[PDB]
Order: structure tokens, then C-alpha cells, then sequence
């Protein structure tokens, strides 16, 4: 009998380019006269609700209604309130979501590691990892683009952020990608992007290639003598 | 005649050995596919992963005519014929299946319908499109299919040139015309042949140990068999699921269970099928 | 046609000599030594100890190898070391396999 | 009321040489009426738990489990459960735990990636990733050592095992050791050890340092003598 409301993380607003404010009802079957609204402090119920769900024997009838707002309004801590009025309870069900307050904004220092030499000796595949660390919030959305066009999400897995041991307020996240080793031998730029609020432009790109990690000079010293 | 005419020798670049890797390839490890949602559970062979396209990778941009386009694929086909048979010469096994599978894989790369996400495949597709002219997607796909169907003769003759530099006097085999069979069914057949050979070996071992003699070495043989079947079951599940999804679109695959499709046509030992039932 | 005099595995030297057969003439035919020695270029000085730095100076005494910590691993033999392992307060020393395909259970 | 049953990892099977099942009950009121015997597949039990603490940092109850089951039973995969006697729960709770049966055994590959040159230009910290590929099942044990003696667990952090992006049943593990930049420049050998059941010797070790991991130059003294030979 609780209407869970999901706050749009930075990954969602980055991937979908717009804002979604949703109200999902849990442990409640489908009844008529559904009344849901998104309201701020002074009050602007100026949006519509679409895609009403259907009953489920687990009683998770969503009754979801997505709200589209400006990007900076959500970042301004408007503290939107979702009030749900239904037949079971005449009193409105007030559940609220807001942008977190007081969180420090420390920009990530993304490091792109080329595949190891032991990767390439077996000639099976190349495992490029994208090391993202130093971000104090945990809103990380990492894509991979080759030659401009983004890669499929199936190739790369972005692990959930985990606490940093040395830095108490910072988190680290790693996103590896598995690609064929001969394609690495051909020579093609693989770019890993990181999306985060604390970045000056919320986008930082690093480029890896066959020639990023190479010995700059060779110091062969051939010494042949016929004496002992 | 059922042979090939005397073909001039062309320059070919060296390729890494197929047996150079100590792990000898991994069937389970798949690197890149077009999509793992609509094409789920399909396994790439080590042969496809080790498919050496070094010859065409050097001159995929300088090429400007279809005569060189045919000639360059002949050069890489000769290299594949040398590489596959030398690998199986040490293994003492017939290399005809590998030769025809490699030819079909190369032809599907020429089509652009090969079940791979190579940019090399995209580069060759763009080069062939600019060779014949640019049209709409379906039109250029059909034109490339027609061009490969017309020009596969020289490529396949080069393959038996590499075959007959070793076999010699014995007659050349027939084409068998499986080019209409797509990539995933051929990978299914290769996987079935490989896993059936390994089941033959492991079943021979477990019989020769357990049936005559519970010895500790026999228990180890049963444990190895259990480990291998546990490793190979998800592969069968994924490949059978893929077969069920792409079931209805050819006549040869109208036989309902995938195991009997493997059994009834070719490239199998008629021994084991790993059915969950 | 070449006689392999010495094939040491660690130095990975191949001491073999060949003679080029001359034409119909008095003998001035060329005698050669087909020695082909391979460097690891990334192995460490103490081949058994993984915690060694990189070795730069490779000393190849050709007369000595015909008949000294050795350079490259051999797939036939095992070069193994012991590494500590901890699950907590206790410390257990476990032998490890430095190279694959050499000490694999066969 | 929080309850968790933690399977013994292969490190607990190998290093401790004893299988210890723990069904921990935490964040609840204290009654001191805990008497739990680990039930086998049949009705009998093997051993009772030990060392129950009646205090918690947040002033609650913290419980632990303890037993000694033979390793052949775990190889058989018999189902085990932990039932509670402690009196806060009106009905005992059962947590069925067992080794999964039918899972594949792929040997992991231990791979070391040196710190990026961009990070080394900062000159404060150097991060090295011990990337493990193709192990099944998920349970993997990883350690970091410097020149043969182990490090504290706080220095290096390892991520939870996750499914492989493209492989069907394989898993990957990613572990990072954060050290100062000057230590990396001195050339100290940093090594990673991974423990898994599918390994040949159950332990495989790899070593990386400044000279090995993406070195800027190749310094080689190629000296030879006595080319005359005998
Ligand atoms: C460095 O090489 C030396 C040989 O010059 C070895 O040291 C001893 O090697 C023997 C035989 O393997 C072992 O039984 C000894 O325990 C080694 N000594 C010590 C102190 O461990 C070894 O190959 C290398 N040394 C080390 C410490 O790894
Ligand atoms: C290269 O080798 C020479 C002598 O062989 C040495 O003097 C020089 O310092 C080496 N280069 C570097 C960068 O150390
Ligand atoms: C490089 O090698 C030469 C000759 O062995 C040596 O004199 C020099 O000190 C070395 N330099 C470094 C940086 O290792």
C-alpha cells in the first residue's frame, strides 16, 4: 500500500536526454478512480499521466506516470511531491523524491588501460578496461564509442560503484570490454566516455589504440668477441 | 574432370599457427557478435576466431577493380589452405571440413551477413560496395550475394589448390553446395562434430576404465566426464534455443528437434546429443 | 642436412653446422654455423623467483653452453615457487604454477 | 532482524582445510536462546555453533554459525539448512544452502595491467588492476603481495564477481591496489595471487613492476663470446 517513487539518476537523464519522475504503487491491486499528481512547493500540476499498468498477483500495479521537466529544475532541488489518491484510502499518499543535498562534487579522473601483453600473446581477445575513480557521488554512466558510433551495451559491462579504501568520500568503478584481438592488431581507436555531474562538461573521453603503449626506444648492445 | 586448372602462384603473407596457443582455442569464449539478443547462444569456433585476413587487411583501400578483388581473396584462400592443413597434418585428421567451413565463412564475410561484429568485415563490405556501385541496402546485399555466387569458383579452386598440393593423385571432392546454409547452422555442425569426437574419446576412456575395473583412477575419469558435460551443457542449451528461434525459415531445418537436424544431414558421429530429457 | 651439435634449452641456443656443397671444382666450399639463439627479453634474473627485477645483460658463453642461472623457461620442466597466502591471522605457504602447460596435471 | 547465510568460499575449503558454515543473525534484540545445529540432508546434525556475542556496535544482537562438514559431502552437493531456536522469531526460519551442482569449471586467467601513463604523470598515486577472466563459478579468492610478503586487506579492494559481458557462463573479477607513485618508480615487484577450484595447482601467480608493465624503453646488453666454439 506504498507508492514507491524512483528519482531519476544521472545515468537515466544522460541516456534518455530527458527527465522522468515516476510513481510506482506497490502491494495494491488495480482499482478505478486513480488520482496521481506531481506537485512542487507552490504547486504546478501541469503534466499528464500515461501508460497505466495492469493488475499483478503480486499486487505491484504500477500506475506509473512520467513527468517531463527541465534539466536544471531537478538539479535545483525543487523537491517534487507525488500525491496519490485512490479508492482504498481517501487520504492522499504523499511520497517525495529530490536531488541529494550536501553531496560533494569531486570530478572523476578516468584512466584508460590498454590490454596487457599477455592478452595479445594468446591471440583470443582483447580486454580493454576503463578505470574511473575519484568521483564522490555514485552516478556513473559509461559508454564505448568506436569511430563515433556507440557500441552495443552487451560488449561492455559497467560494474556498480564501490567504496574507495584510501579515499573515504570517493568511489571507484571499472567498465571492461571484450573485443577481438585481431581488430586490436589492425589499429582502431576505442574511446571510453564517463558521465558524471562533477565533471566540468559531464563528459570526459579517453582514447586507447595499438600505439598508445609502446617502447619509445630500443637499447640493443650487440657485443661479439672471439676472446673469453 | 573434377580437378582444378593450373593456377599461378601469388604472393601470400605468413599467418600465425593455429596450434601456437597452448589453450588450443576456446569454443565457449565468444568475442564479438552482431547481436546477442536476436542471435543468442551461438558459439564462435576457434577457426573463425583464428581466421587470418592479413592479406586483405593490407590492401583493402588501394584496391580499385573486381579482378584484383577476386585475386586478393585467392591469395588469402591459399594462406588459409596452407594454415588449416598444416595444423591438421600434425593432428592427422581430414581437413576438407575445415577448408569448406573456412570458404563458407569467407563468403559470408564477403556478403556482410557473417555473424561477426568485425570492423574488418565492415571495411571489406564498404570496399565491395564501392567496387560494384552504391545502392540501397537490400539491393546492394542482393548484388553482393550474386557477385559472390558468380565468383566463388576461383576461390574454391584455390582452396583445392592448397588441398591438392598435398593430397595429389586422389580425386578432388565435390562442392556440396552448402553456401545457402547460413553461418550459425554451420557453426552448430562444427560444434557438434567437435563435441562428438570429444565424447567419443571420453566415453572410450570411461568405458575402458570403469566397465572393466571403483578404482580411484576410474573415479577421476568419471569426474572428468562430469566436468566436461557440465561445461558443454550451456553451449547446447544456447545453440538449441537459437535453432528454435530461427526454426521456421528454411526447408532443411523444418525437422523439429535440433539434434536430429545435426544427425540426419552431415558432420556428426550419431553417438550423443546431450538432451535434457 | 645440418648437424645439431648443441641445443641448450635455457639459453635456447641451437648450435648447428652446415656445409654448402660446391660445384665440380677444387674444394673451397663454405662451412657455416647455423646458430639461432632466442632472447626472452622480458624474463627476470632469478627464473624461479617471480619477485626479481628485469634482466638486461644476457651473457651467452657459446663454449660454456656446449658442455649458472638459466634464461628462458622450458615447457618440459617445471619452474615453480612458493607464495604465502592468508585467510586471516594464519599464514599458509602454497606452491604455485609460474607457467602453464608445463606443470598441468597429466 | 537481519539474517544471512554465507557459503564457505574455496579459500576457506583450501587454506583452512575445514568447511565452516555460518548463518549470521544480526540487528535484532538479545535473548541469548540460540542453539543451532546444522541439519544435513537427513534429520541428523554434525556440530553446534560457537562464540555467540550478546553485544553489537548499535546495541543489538549479533549471531554466528559454526560447523565442520567433510569435504566429500560438499563435493556431493547435499542440501544444508540453518534453523533458528532463538526466541524472537515465533517460527524458525530455514535457509537452504548447498554447493550448486552442474556448474562448469573454467580455469581463470590472471592478467596484470600497469598504471596508465596519464595517472603516473600526477605523481601522487599509482593504481594497478588485477583483472581475472573466465572463471566458473563466481567464487574467486584474490590476494596482493609486495616482494613476497602480503599486504593489509585495506590496501587493495576487489570487486564482487560479475557475469561476463559476452561469454555465456564465465565470470570476471577486478581488483585494484592503490600505492604511492614513488614506490612504482623504484621498481618494487607487485604481484597478484588468485585462488580458484578450477586452477591446476589451485594457485597461479603473476608479477608486474616498472620494468615489466608497459616499460618506456627496452634496455638489453647483448654480449657474446667464444664464437669459434668447441
Ligand atoms: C634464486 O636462485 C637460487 C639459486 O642460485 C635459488 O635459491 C635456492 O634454490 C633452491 C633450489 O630451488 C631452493 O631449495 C632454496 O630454498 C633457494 N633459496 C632460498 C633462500 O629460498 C632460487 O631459485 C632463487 N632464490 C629464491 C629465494 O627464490
Ligand atoms: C642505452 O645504452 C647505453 C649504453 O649501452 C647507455 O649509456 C644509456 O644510458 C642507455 N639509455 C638509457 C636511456 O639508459
Ligand atoms: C642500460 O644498460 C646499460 C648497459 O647494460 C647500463 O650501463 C645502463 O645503466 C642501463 N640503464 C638503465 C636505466 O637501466
Amino acid at each position: 500500500i506504498r507508492v514507491f517513487a524512483i528519482p531519476p539518476s544521472f545515468a537515466s537523464i544522460f541516456l534518455t536526454k530527458s527527465t522522468k519522475l515516476t510513481c510506482l504503487v506497490t502491494d495494491l491491486t488495480t482499482y478505478d478512480s486513480v488520482t496521481i499528481s506531481w506537485t512542487r512547493q507552490n504547486g504546478e500540476a501541469v503534466k499528464t499521466h500515461t501508460n497505466i499498468s495492469e493488475s499483478h498477483p503480486n499486487a505491484t500495479f504500477s500506475a506509473v506516470g512520467e513527468a517531463s521537466i527541465c534539466e536544471d529544475d531537478w538539479n535545483s532541488g525543487e523537491r517534487f511531491t507525488c500525491t496519490v489518491t485512490h479508492t482504498d484510502l481517501p487520504s492522499p499518499l504523499k511520497q517525495t523524491i529530490s536531488r541529494p543535498k550536501g553531496v560533494a562534487l569531486h570530478r572523476p579522473d578516468v584512466y584508460l588501460l590498454p590490454p596487457a601483453r599477455e592478452q595479445l600473446n594468446l591471440r583470443e581477445s582483447a580486454t580493454i578496461t576503463c578505470l574511473v575513480t575519484g568521483f564522490s557521488p555514485a552516478d556513473v554512466f559509461v559508454q564505448w564509442m568506436q569511430r563515433g558510433q556507440p557500441l552495443s551495451p552487451e560488449k561492455y559491462v559497467t560494474s556498480a560503484p564501490m567504496p574507495e579504501p584510501q579515499a573515504p568520500g570517493r568511489y571507484f568503478a571499472h567498465s571492461i570490454l571484450t573485443v577481438s584481438e585481431e581488430e586490436w592488431n589492425t589499429g582502431e581507436t576505442y574511446t571510453c566516455v564517463v558521465a558524471h555531474e562533477a565533471l566540468p562538461n559531464r563528459v570526459t573521453e579517453r582514447t586507447v589504440d595499438k600505439s598508445t603503449g609502446k617502447p619509445t626506444l630500443y637499447n640493443v648492445s650487440l657485443v661479439m668477441s672471439d676472446t673469453a | 574432370p573434377d580437378e582444378n586448372f593450373c593456377k599461378g602462384i601469388k604472393n601470400v603473407l605468413s599467418c600465425p599457427p593455429k596450434n601456437s596457443t597452448g589453450r588450443n582455442g576456446d569454443w565457449i569464449s565468444v568475442a564479438v557478435k552482431e547481436s546477442s539478443t536476436t542471435n543468442k547462444g551461438v558459439l564462435v569456433p576457434p577457426r573463425r576466431k583464428k581466421l587470418c585476413l592479413r592479406n586483405i587487411n593490407q590492401v583493402w583501400h588501394r584496391i580499385k577493380d573486381e579482378k584484383n578483388f577476386k585475386e586478393e581473396f585467392v591469395k588469402v584462400a591459399l594462406g588459409e589452405s596452407n594454415a588449416l592443413m598444416k595444423h591438421y597434418k600434425e593432428k592427422n585428421l581430414n581437413a576438407l571440413t575445415a577448408i569448406k567451413y573456412g570458404f563458407s565463412d569467407m563468403g559470408d564475410i564477403i556478403k556482410g551477413t557473417d555473424l561477426i561484429d568485425y570492423q574488418i568485415t565492415k571495411n571489406i563490405n564498404r570496399a565491395l560496395d564501392k567496387i560494384l556501385g552504391n545502392e540501397t541496402s537490400n539491393d546492394k546485399i542482393k548484388k553482393r550475394v550474386d557477385w559472390w555466387e558468380a565468383n566463388k569458383s576461383a576461390f574454391w579452386d584455390a582452396f583445392m589448390c592448397g588441398y591438392k598440393v598435398h593430397i595429389g593423385n586422389k580425386p578432388c571432392p565435390e562442392h556440396d553446395n552448402m553456401d545457402r546454409i547460413p553461418q550459425y547452422l554451420r557453426w552448430f555442425r562444427e560444434w557438434g562434430t567437435y563435441v562428438c569426437s570429444e565424447y567419443k574419446n571420453k566415453f572410450e576412456n570411461v568405458i575402458e576404465l570403469c566397465n572393466v575395473r571403483k578404482e580411484d583412477k576410474c573415479k577421476g575419469a568419471l569426474k572428468h566426464y562430469e566436468e566436461w558435460v557440465n561445461r558443454r551443457r550451456p553451449e547446447w542449451k544456447g545453440q538449441c534455443d537459437k535453432f528454435e528461434k530461427e526454426k521456421s525459415k528454411y526447408e532443411d531445418t523444418k525437422s523439429r528437434t535440433a539434434e536430429i537436424y545435426l544427425k540426419e544431414i552431415c558432420s556428426e558421429c550419431d553417438c550423443k546429443y546431450k538432451d535434457l530429457d | 642436412e645440418r648437424i645439431v651439435l648443441v641445443d641448450n634449452k635455457c639459453k635456447c641456443a641451437r648450435i648447428t653446422s652446415r656445409i654448402i656443397r660446391s660445384s665440380e671444382d677444387p674444394n673451397e666450399d663454405i662451412v657455416e654455423r647455423n646458430i639461432r639463439i632466442i632472447v626472452p627479453l622480458n624474463n627476470r634474473e632469478n627464473i624461479s623467483d617471480p619477485t626479481s627485477p628485469l634482466r638486461t645483460r644476457f651473457v651467452y658463453h657459446l663454449s660454456d653452453l656446449c658442455k649458472e642461472t638459466c634464461y628462458t623457461y622450458d615447457r618440459n620442466k617445471c619452474y615453480t615457487a612458493v607464495v604465502p597466502l592468508v585467510y586471516g591471522g594464519e599464514t599458509k605457504m602454497v606452491e604455485t604454477a609460474l607457467t602453464p602447460d608445463a606443470c598441468y596435471p597429466d
